[PDB]
């Protein structure tokens, strides 16, 4: 009674979250791993699951991640070709790197939060027992935008209008984050090292001016600038300055609602928080929230 | 002591129809009518009409529309079949055209936005009124359309045209007299905008004497515009009768026009009471849903007649999840969305239906012949063009079917067709595989 | 209100409340008349007339009753239904009803009226192709504003058909749009040759 986002979920079932019509992705194991970067961006999909002819089921999941991965790896310099990235199959780097994480549309919402959260990843694709095949990949943005919809005619309780200096949510302490000149390949290290979504450009008096996420990542091959990440993050941020709004920022002093409400209304998945003026504090994001949610 | 069904006296002979015919039917005891529709067993069972007439009675009881004649009962006997069905005292929507002469421009509308609801109904249905014409349009006393004999009716399958064209030569879309394939919808359309030029002006758009000219008039799509009719009613019926399926007027486009919106009452075209629209049955997937999470297949049964208790608020929460459109579907033509990826540089690259070929169609038949017998394929010719290969999967075990189908772009050029069937591997990467192995290997 | 309507249909269970048979003979005779084995051939039961067809209905129980009809004094059975031959030397009309319920009799009647896996050639003009699959979903461009994986409904003919885009590389690339649970999906392959 008392909990009623956990009665959101658990009877509600995954099909509710899948749309209508949508596009969906495959890639064979067999293609370049280079010609599928390229093809993510033609399509414009985030990412999409991988399929096995000779195993005749889907065995991974590309993302922008892999790219990523493959950089720090591989890239040697401006001047010398990444002769890893042409040559290398979805396969071959496959075998490198490192079971098939999905999940049911006749399942749980509650069961399919907490695979997220378990297994540490941001995008899990649904397949169909009967038939076979994938129908939608899972975001945490997705999830939260449901819930908005659903939550509209339900009271929300006590703890849903607490702060954030008074509620635990979102990691406080050892925040990652990248300077105006601080290169491409050095803020990539830290996708690896740190292991997080979003890194957050700041000033050195401490003021934060942009942010770099994953999705940023896939601008270089969109541009075929991979070849070059010795340049700083604020000129592989060219692009977007002509058309961006500012940065997402909130305070400490702002009820949980409030900031709920703002991540659906921006579309974003890290929201950086900072008090009284600009300054370094540490970043909530969509993973923190929904943990908070299930316990 | 007359003829007698179930408490009623059948009467005087209201007409016949393509099958059997309706005779006036009344009550006995208290003195309500009813139009029985005499289907002969005999005469069903002499023809292939049996499956035909098995749809129509599924079809008439799954309907629940105030402009759509209601199935009471159908009583059958070993003789023949016997359909009780709503009576309308009125008549038929022709002999008012000839009658009254041309229907006042705002009486025609009430009248047309009536026959499209229920034409609007039967496309959610997935049904298709092929005959459509003020003959089968029928009122009753207080001036109300409804729409009878569904017997021209076919069934709106995916991935499937139908090209089976109806008898009337008027009342028909430039596809049915040229006797082309076709979509259900854009007929029922088509047919409706030569029944708005009906009640409007009294005379067809497309008349004449001998069959030939009448089918050059359809082609042409060129019809007489009166003085009297607006400038708003007159660029409906232009948008309406169009010669091109895709260029023509839709369900959405109708509701939209500005004409039609006017003295347009809110119980016609209903969003939240469009689920429980349907009377046959709460969804079958949604009944297991309930079954799945409480109680076995069945279960409350007398409680849903009993109303004490569950299944209503899972449907109910359906309409929640479709009132939002931007959530489940997208919009084609505003602030940038923080997911769309930027332009990859070197041209955006167009999808195109299966492959195209030059040749002969007697050429492209012994080549699809010689490439499925270099693999293990088993199929079955059901046309000189129509095919329904077969392929076991040798890693799954399952067996995975397609058709295809060869079709003509122009005079020289040529397209073939793949269509997926339906039933541990995936069923839609399944059929790709089985595509992609034939395509390799021709050319 | 139409919870309502829809319950009633609802609490309707399906039944036939009388199970009756047609009895019918077309001639041009004013006085028509017909015995059976129902009335153990002691009364004849009259014959109502249709301008052209006569008709009388009476409910007879389920089995094998054989009946003969009588015009302008003179008793003559229908040759254009079935007849059996009786004990005592003419052969009348037989009527043998056992199901009269609609569904299952259409399928006794269904019942009545190329080759399964079998891989042959065939010997001795193409159907023209409808416009509706020249349109492409995917080729259709939506709004800057919505999520980029979101497309818009489409038609239903144009689903479990083959779309494929011309190889620029190796690689081959070929989609097509089916339908789950009501729910309407597009997936891509992406496979090398
Ligand atoms: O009356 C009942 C009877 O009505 C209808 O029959 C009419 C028929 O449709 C008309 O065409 C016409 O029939 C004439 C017929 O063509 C002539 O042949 C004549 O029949 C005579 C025979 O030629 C002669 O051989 C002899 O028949 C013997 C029978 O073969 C023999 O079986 C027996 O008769 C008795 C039967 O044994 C017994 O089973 C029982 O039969 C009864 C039937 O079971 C019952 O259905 C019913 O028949 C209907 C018939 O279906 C209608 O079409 O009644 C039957 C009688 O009760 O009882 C039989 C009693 O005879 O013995 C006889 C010899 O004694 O004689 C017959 C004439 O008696 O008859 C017509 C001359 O114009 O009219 C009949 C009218 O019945
Ligand atoms: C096109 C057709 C359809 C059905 C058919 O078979 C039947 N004709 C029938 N007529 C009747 C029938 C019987 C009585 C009356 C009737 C007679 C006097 C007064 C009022 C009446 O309703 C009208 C029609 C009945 Cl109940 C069943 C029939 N079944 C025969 C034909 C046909 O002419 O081939
Ligand atoms: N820029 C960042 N630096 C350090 N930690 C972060 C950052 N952004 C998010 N986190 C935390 O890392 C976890 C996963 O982040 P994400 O990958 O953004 O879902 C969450 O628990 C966040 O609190
Ligand atoms: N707090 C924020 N303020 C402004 N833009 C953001 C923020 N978080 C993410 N983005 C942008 O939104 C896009 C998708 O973000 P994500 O969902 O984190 O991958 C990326 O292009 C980011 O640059």
């Amino acid at each position: 009674n008392n909990s009623v986002y956990t009665s959101f979920m658990k009877s509600h079932r995954c099909y509710d979250l899948i749309p209508t019509s949508s596009k969906l992705v495959v890639f064979d194991t067999s293609l370049q791993v280079k010609k599928a970067f390229f093809a993510l961006v033609t399509n414009g999909v985030r990412a999409a699951p991988l399929w096995d002819s000779k195993k005749q089921s889907f065995v991974g999941m590309l993302t922008i991640t892999d790219f990523i991965n493959i950089l720090h790896r591989y890239y040697k310099s401006a001047l010398v070709q990444i002769y890893e990235l042409e040559e290398h199959k979805i396969e071959t780097w496959r075998e490198v790197y490192l079971p098939l994480v999905c999940i049911s549309p006749n399942a749980s919402l509650f069961d399919a939060v907490s695979s997220l959260i378990r297994n540490k990843i941001h995008r899990l694709p649904v397949i169909d027992p009967e038939s076979g095949n994938t129908l939608y990949i899972l975001t945490h943005k997705r999830i939260l935008k449901f819930l908005k919809l659903f939550i509209t005619e339900f009271p929300k309780p006590e703890f849903m209008s607490k702060s954030l200096e008074e509620l635990q949510i979102g990691t406080y302490a050892n925040i990652a984050m990248v300077r105006t000149t601080t290169p491409v390949y050095v803020a990539l290290g830290i996708f690896v090292q740190h292991r997080v979504s979003a890194l957050p450009v700041v000033d050195e008096k401490g003021r934060v001016v942009d942010i770099y996420s994953k999705f940023d990542v896939i601008n270089l091959a969109a541009e075929k600038t991979y070849n070059n990440l010795d340049v700083s993050v604020t000129k592989a941020l060219q692009h977007r300055s002509h058309y961006f709004e500012g940065v997402l920022k909130c305070y400490l002093h702002e009820t949980l609602e409030t900031i709920i409400n703002r991540l659906v209304e921006a579309e974003v998945h890290r929201l950086v928080v900072v008090d009284e003026n600009d300054v370094v504090k540490g970043i909530v994001s969509l993973s923190d929230i929904l943990q908070a949610l299930v316990l | 002591g007359r003829v007698k069904i179930g408490h009623y006296v059948l009467g005087d002979t209201l007409g016949v129809g393509t099958f059997g015919k309706v005779k006036i039917g009344e009550h006995q005891l208290t003195g309500h009518k009813v139009a029985v529709k005499i289907l002969n067993r005999q005469k069903i069972r002499s023809l292939d009409v049996v499956g035909k007439i098995k749809r129509e009675i599924q079809n008439l009881k799954l309907f629940r529309h105030p402009h759509i004649i209601k199935l009471y009962q159908v009583i059958s006997t070993p003789t023949d079949f016997f359909m009780v069905m709503e009576y309308v005292s009125g008549g038929e929507l022709f002999d008012y055209i000839c009658k009254h002469g041309r229907v006042e421009e705002m009486e025609a509308r009430r009248l047309f936005q009536q026959i499209l609801s229920a034409v609007d109904y039967c496309h959610r249905h997935m049904v298709v009124h092929r005959d459509l014409k003020p003959e089968n349009v029928l009122l009753d006393a207080h001036m109300n359309a409804k729409i009878a004999d569904f017997g021209l009716s076919n069934m709106m399958s995916d991935g499937e045209f139908l090209r089976t064209s109806c008898g009337s030569p008027n009342y028909a879309a430039p596809e049915v007299i040229s006797g082309r394939l076709y979509a259900g919808p854009e007929v029922d359309i088509w047919s409706c905008g030569v029944i708005l030029y009906a009640l409007l002006c009294g005379t067809l758009p497309f008349d004449d004497e001998h069959v030939p000219t009448l089918f050059k008039k359809i082609r042409g799509g060129v019809f007489y515009i009166p003085e009297y009719l607006n400038r708003s009613v007159a660029t409906l019926l232009m948008h309406m009768l169009q010669v091109d399926p895709l260029k023509r007027a839709t369900i959405k486009d109708i509701r939209e026009h500005e004409w039609f919106k006017q003295g347009l009452p809110s119980y016609l075209f209903p969003e939240d009471p469009s689920y429980d629209a349907n009377v046959i049955d709460d969804e079958a997937v949604k009944e297991v849903c309930e079954k799945f999470e409480c109680t076995e297949s069945e279960v409350m049964n007398s409680l849903y007649s009993g109303d004490p208790q569950a299944y209503h608020l899972i449907i109910d929460n359906r309409r929640i999840m479709n009132q939002a459109s931007e959530f489940y579907l997208a919009s084609s033509p505003l602030k940038p969305h923080p997911e769309r990826m930027p332009p990859l540089i070197a041209k955006k690259a167009k999808w195109h239906l299966g492959i195209r070929s030059q040749s002969k169609p007697y050429d492209i038949m012994a080549e699809v012949y010689r490439a499925m017998k270099q693999l293990d394929f088993e199929w079955k010719v059901v046309n000189a063009y129509h095919l329904r290969v077969r392929r076991k999967n040798p890693v799954t075990g399952n067996y995975v079917k397609m058709s295809l189908q060869l079709y003509l772009v122009d005079n020289r050029s040529y397209l073939l067709d793949f269509k997926s069937i339906d039933d541990l591997g995936s069923h839609t990467m399944d059929f790709f595989e089985m595509c992609a192995s034939l395509i390799t290997t021709l050319a | 209100f139409v919870s309502w309507q829809q319950d009633l249909e609802d609490s309707v269970k399906p039944t036939q409340q009388a199970r009756p048979t047609v009895i019918r003979w077309s001639e041009g005779g004013k006085e028509v008349f017909i015995s059976g084995s129902f009335n153990n051939w002691s009364t004849k039961i009259p014959l109502i007339k249709s301008h052209n067809d006569f008709v009388a209905i009476l409910d007879l129980p389920e089995g094998e009753h054989q009946y003969k009809f009588f015009v302008d004094g003179q008793w003559v059975h229908d040759p254009s239904e079935p007849v059996v031959t009786s004990q005592l030397g003419t052969i009348n009309n037989l009527i043998h009803v056992k199901k009269s319920d609609f569904e299952v009799f259409d399928a006794l009647k269904l019942d009545s009226m190329g080759q399964e896996m079998y891989a042959f050639r065939s010997e001795e003009s193409p159907p023209i192709l409808p416009p509706h699959l020249l349109q492409v979903i995917l080729n259709k461009d939506t709004n800057i504003s919505c999520d980029p994986a979101l497309l818009p409904e489409p038609n239903h003919v144009m689903l479990n058909h083959l779309y494929a885009l011309s190889i620029k590389d190796s690689v081959m690339v070929l989609s097509a749009t089916h339908r789950y649970k009501k729910k309407y999906v597009t997936t891509l392959l992406y496979k090398p040759i």
